[PDB]
RNA sequence: AGAGUUAAAUUAUAACUAAGCUGUAAAAAGCCCUAGUUAAAAUAAAAUAACCCACGAAAGUGACUCUAAUAAUCCUGACACACGAUAGCUAGGACCCAAACUGGGAUUAGAUACCCCACUAUGCCUAGCCCUAAACCCAAAUAGUUACAUAACAAAACUAUUCGCCAGAGUACUACUCGCAACUGCCUAAAACUCAAAGGACUUGGCGGUGCUUCACAUCCACCUAGAGGAGCCUGUUCUA
């Protein structure tokens, strides 16, 4: 907010800048962009042009940080990706050739998958009518859903571990079980879905 | 209007017609009056709000060494003169 | 407004009928 | 001049659905009441082939009012009817309530083909007096 | 055509008995009534119901039906963009008449006369 | 206007309802509206003409009134 | 009840679109005033309370008629203005 | 005012069919001798036309047909005469539906109410009473004029001829009288006492669990994060001392 409304966001992707020549409306557009003498924001410190940056991992990284510890959250995440990695190597070498073709060794694909699979389709909002609060079925916008998945994973592997158990480990377990849909996280997604199905009549109430 | 009933001549198929004899008798006296004021060297202010003719009436008046006011008319204008126009001021001798 | 006159009447009537029942 | 709606009971009109006269096509009665909906699909011969109510569909005292419930009853009704092999339905809505449209749609979406809608909603020509209005 | 006002109103002259009792005097006002904002219904309800039935039959495995779900989100995006579009749509007016600002200026330009 | 020509009276009745159109639709004098109305009611009780729908025979005849149902 | 059935208040859907045909029938009833009558007749309405309705309706109809006319009469002069900034 | 008639709807009561049906903000009770469909008299009430403005002295009168039928060569006029919505009373019929009362059910601190469900006097007919209404268009009748003219507001201001009515506010549609098919009634209608007011219309505010539009940007709601209320302690009030 030390930025006036005059300052537009930085677009940080390099592939965009290096290879413009085949795109007309985008050539027009970024021409408008810098030609407008557009005051543009100092790019954040978390966003980098690193080839290794996955925005989803960043968000999930943040939401795990208590206080101001980037260092610590970064480390816990790193250890989670790592933990899943090694756990999947262990599953690989102890398996049969068919399953060697099957198994996912990429902790990243495992992560985007275990989140795609944990995200609820519909969710509830309370509506006040005639004195009572009814929980009613609301279709959700994607970002809210992503958030719900991540929030759930973090809250689940935060709360229910036995104290001798480190975060990255349990988190890895929950990731791999949510991968196969058998994990408690998905039990949660399902209790959402069931609660929505029971109240489906009340989907009349919602006016928007 | 109800006060035109004498000045009228009569209704031709719904459209009303003035009496031109009366127009001349009246206009004569009007123009005579106008003149006798001008000769006596006094202010004359034309006024109209009508848009079609705005230009005319200024273009007329500017050429007479007479003044027009064709515009929005601020409220206390003649009534409260010295506050609106200036600390002390002369007012139109005749308004047209 | 004129209701405020009627109110009086309304009451005085009601309070009378009640009376004539007991009495 | 295509699709003049009201086909006459005289035989001057040859238009067949499943090779049947319009007189022979099944009548689906829909009754939309403020608290309820019920469909009953009947033969041109007046032998009931299907019945579904918003309650028979397992909704309860309030919720059974909604259009959701209406289409719900409509589907299963057209299921029971389709079981006895009715392709086409001329529909009549009785009453004016929440589940009018919903149930009619419910017959289509429920896989039952609709030819006609006609509204028979009882309209007193000033017969029996209604019950009193409410707050009072 | 406009309903006859002759003999309707209670007046000293009138030999008849009243027809209309106006609550507010019958005069064209200068201004015009402001636009009436329309309310909403429940959006998307159909796809919601279909997808409910699907999970009921399929014991709630989301992997079993992709179709009902993707159509559900199709509806959600159609709904949200319908709201954005009905927000920028204020050029709508009556679609063949003019927004109540225009009517009101225009009506102040040729006002109605009660007095004189 | 006679109560005997049901075609004529059919001309002023709503086809789906059996309603009687008002002046603002039919566009008749006062006396002719009234005449038509009474005529119709007579035609209904005596039963030359039905109440709740326009007799199909007469649906294809010339249409007088200003109503647009189907748009 | 004594009349032949299915002739009254009947639309027949064309090209198999149901929703369109229902809209159509609805437009019928609402054009003739039957919906306002059903809704009116759910409960009773006492004679006095009825003439009040009538009169309020008819006043309002007069007003709206007139105001409509006036609007559509002044419509011409909505045209962009000639004399601007005189 | 008679006499005759019924289109829509509803109900008996059968034939099928399904277990529910009804009912609200949400429910409950209620009913399954229920519900949908198909048949069907009586009783009651008269969609649209009516965006019309007619008929009657007023009350009132708008499904259909026929009979009878709407005073006065037309000024005003009662305590006399004849009528007079609803409700109510008397006797006899009627009873689809509605419904004071009442009994259930919710709501509520309570709920003798608003909401729900039954069911009754009663609305309906024939005969007899009762004679009251915000019986108000709060605007008397009959001839006129648009001259003069704005307390306010509302339906603009006034002559002329009449009758009826009004002398502060309560007290008081009351107490006594008189008369009435009324006997918790109607009509006529005071004083003691108390007060310095009581009233009508308006003006700005403020207010509104009125209506409409537009917002809230840490902000009411939905949403995000981190805490308070629990524990120990610090420290401030309040009480006891
Ligand atoms: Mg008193
Ligand atoms: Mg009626
Ligand atoms: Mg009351
Ligand atoms: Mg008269
Ligand atoms: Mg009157
Ligand atoms: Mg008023
Ligand atoms: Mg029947
Ligand atoms: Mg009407
Ligand atoms: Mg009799
Ligand atoms: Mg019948
Ligand atoms: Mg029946
Ligand atoms: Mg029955
Ligand atoms: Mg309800
Ligand atoms: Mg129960
Ligand atoms: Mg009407
Ligand atoms: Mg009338
Ligand atoms: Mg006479
Ligand atoms: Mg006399
Ligand atoms: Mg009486
Ligand atoms: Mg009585
Ligand atoms: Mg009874
Ligand atoms: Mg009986
Ligand atoms: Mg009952
Ligand atoms: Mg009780
Ligand atoms: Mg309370
Ligand atoms: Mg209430
Ligand atoms: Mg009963
Ligand atoms: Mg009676
Ligand atoms: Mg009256
Ligand atoms: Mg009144
Ligand atoms: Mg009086
Ligand atoms: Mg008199
Ligand atoms: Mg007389
Ligand atoms: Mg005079
Ligand atoms: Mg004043
Ligand atoms: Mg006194
Ligand atoms: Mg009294
Ligand atoms: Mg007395
Ligand atoms: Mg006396
Ligand atoms: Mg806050
Ligand atoms: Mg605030
Ligand atoms: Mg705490
Ligand atoms: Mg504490
Ligand atoms: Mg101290
Ligand atoms: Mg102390």
């Amino acid at each position: 907010s030390r930025y006036g409304p005059e300052y537009k966001d930085p677009q940080i992707d390099k592939e965009y800048y290096r290879k413009p020549l085949a795109e007309q409306t985008e050539e027009e557009k970024y021409e408008r962009d810098f030609k407008k003498t557009q005051l543009i924001k100092a790019a954040p410190a978390t966003k980098t042009s690193s080839v290794f940056e996955d925005p989803v991992i960043s968000k999930f990284t943040n939401m795990m940080m208590k206080g101001g510890n980037k260092v610590l959250a970064r480390s816990l995440m790193t250890q989670t990706l790592e933990a899943v990695k090694r756990k999947q190597f262990a599953k690989y070498h102890a398996a049969s050739a068919e399953e060697q073709a099957t198994i996912e060794r990429n902790p990243y694909t495992i992560f985007h998958q275990a989140l795609k699979n944990c995200e609820p389709v519909i969710g509830l909002v309370p509506i006040l009518k005639g004195g009572h609060f009814y929980q009613v079925p609301v279709p959700l916008a994607d970002r809210r859903r992503r958030f719900l998945a991540m929030k759930w994973m973090i809250a689940e592997c935060r709360e229910k571990k036995h104290r001798r158990v480190l975060m990255p480990e349990k988190l890895s377990q929950e990731l791999l079980e949510a991968f196969h849909n058998q994990g408690p996280v998905i039990k949660r997604k399902h209790d959402m879905h069931k609660m929505a199905e029971a109240n489906r009549a009340l989907a009349h109430y919602r006016w928007w | 209007h109800r006060f035109m009933e004498p000045y009228l001549f009569g209704s031709r198929l719904g459209q009303d017609i003035i009496d031109l004899e009366q127009t001349a008798a009246h206009l004569q006296l009007a123009l005579n009056f106008t003149a006798h004021v001008a000769y006596r060297e006094g202010i004359i202010l034309f006024v109209s709000r009508h848009r079609q003719f705005a230009h005319l009436i200024e273009t007329t008046a500017r050429d007479c060494g007479e003044y027009a006011h064709t515009r929005y008319f601020k409220g206390g204008l003649l009534t409260n003169a010295p506050l609106l126009l200036g600390p002390g001021v002369r007012l139109p001798d005749l308004i047209i | 407004k004129n209701i405020l006159k009627i109110r009086r009447r309304k009451m005085n009537h009601h309070k009378y009928r009640k009376l004539v029942k007991r009495t | 001049s295509f699709s003049i709606y009201p086909p006459i009971p005289g035989q001057e009109n040859s238009l067949r659905w499943a090779g049947k006269k319009f007189e022979e096509i099944p009548i689906a009665h829909i009754k939309a009441s403020y608290n309820n909906t019920q469909i009953q699909v009947v033969s041109a011969a007046h032998q009931p082939l299907a019945h579904a109510s918003c309650g028979t569909e397992g909704f309860r005292n309030a919720k059974k009012g909604t259009g959701i419930a209406a289409q719900t009853a409509g589907i299963a009704a057209a299921a029971k009817a389709t079981g006895k092999g009715v392709t086409h339905v001329r529909v009549v809505v009785k009453g004016l309530g929440p589940g009018r449209l919903s149930a009619i749609k419910g017959l289509t979406m429920g896989g039952l083909e609709v030819i006609s809608i006609t509204d028979n909603t009882p309209i007193p020509h000033n017969g029996c007096r209604p019950r009193k209005a409410r707050r009072l | 055509a406009t309903p006859s006002l002759r003999g309707r109103l209670a007046r000293l002259g009138n030999p008849r008995r009243p027809i209309l009792k106006p609550n507010k005097p019958l005069i064209l006002a200068n201004h015009v009534g402001e636009r009436r904002r329309e309310k909403g219904e429940a959006t998307c309800i159909t796809e919601m119901s279909v997808m409910m039935a699907c999970w009921k039959q399929n014991e709630f495995r989301d992997e079993a039906c992709r179709k009902e779900i993707q159509d559900f989100f199709d509806c959600a995006s159609r709904a949200e963009a319908a709201r954005k579009m009905r927000s920028i749509q204020e050029n709508l007016g009556e679609l063949g008449s003019l927004p109540p600002k225009k009517l009101n200026k225009l009506l102040h330009r040729f006002p109605n006369k009660p007095h004189v | 206007v006679d109560y005997k020509n049901v075609q004529l009276l059919s001309q002023f009745i709503s086809p789906f309802t059996g309603c009687i159109y008002g002046r603002h639709i039919t566009g008749l004098c006062g006396k002719k509206q009234k005449e038509i109305t009474k005529a119709i009611k007579r035609a209904q009780i005596l039963g030359f003409m039905p109440v709740t729908y326009k007799d199909p025979a007469y649906l294809k005849d010339p249409k007088v009134c200003n109503i647009k149902y189907r748009e | 009840a004594n009349h032949l059935k299915f002739i009254a208040r009947t639309v027949m859907v064309q090209e198999g679109n149901v929703e369109g045909a229902y809209r159509t029938l609805n437009r019928i009833l609402t054009m003739d005033g039957l919906i306002e009558d059903i809704k009116r007749r759910r409960y009773y309405e006492k004679p006095c309370r009825r003439r009040q309705r009538e009169s309020y309706e008819t006043c309002r109809r007069i007003y709206n008629m007139e105001m409509a006319r006036k609007i559509n009469f002044l419509m011409r002069k909505n045209r962009a203005d000639p004399w601007q900034g005189c």
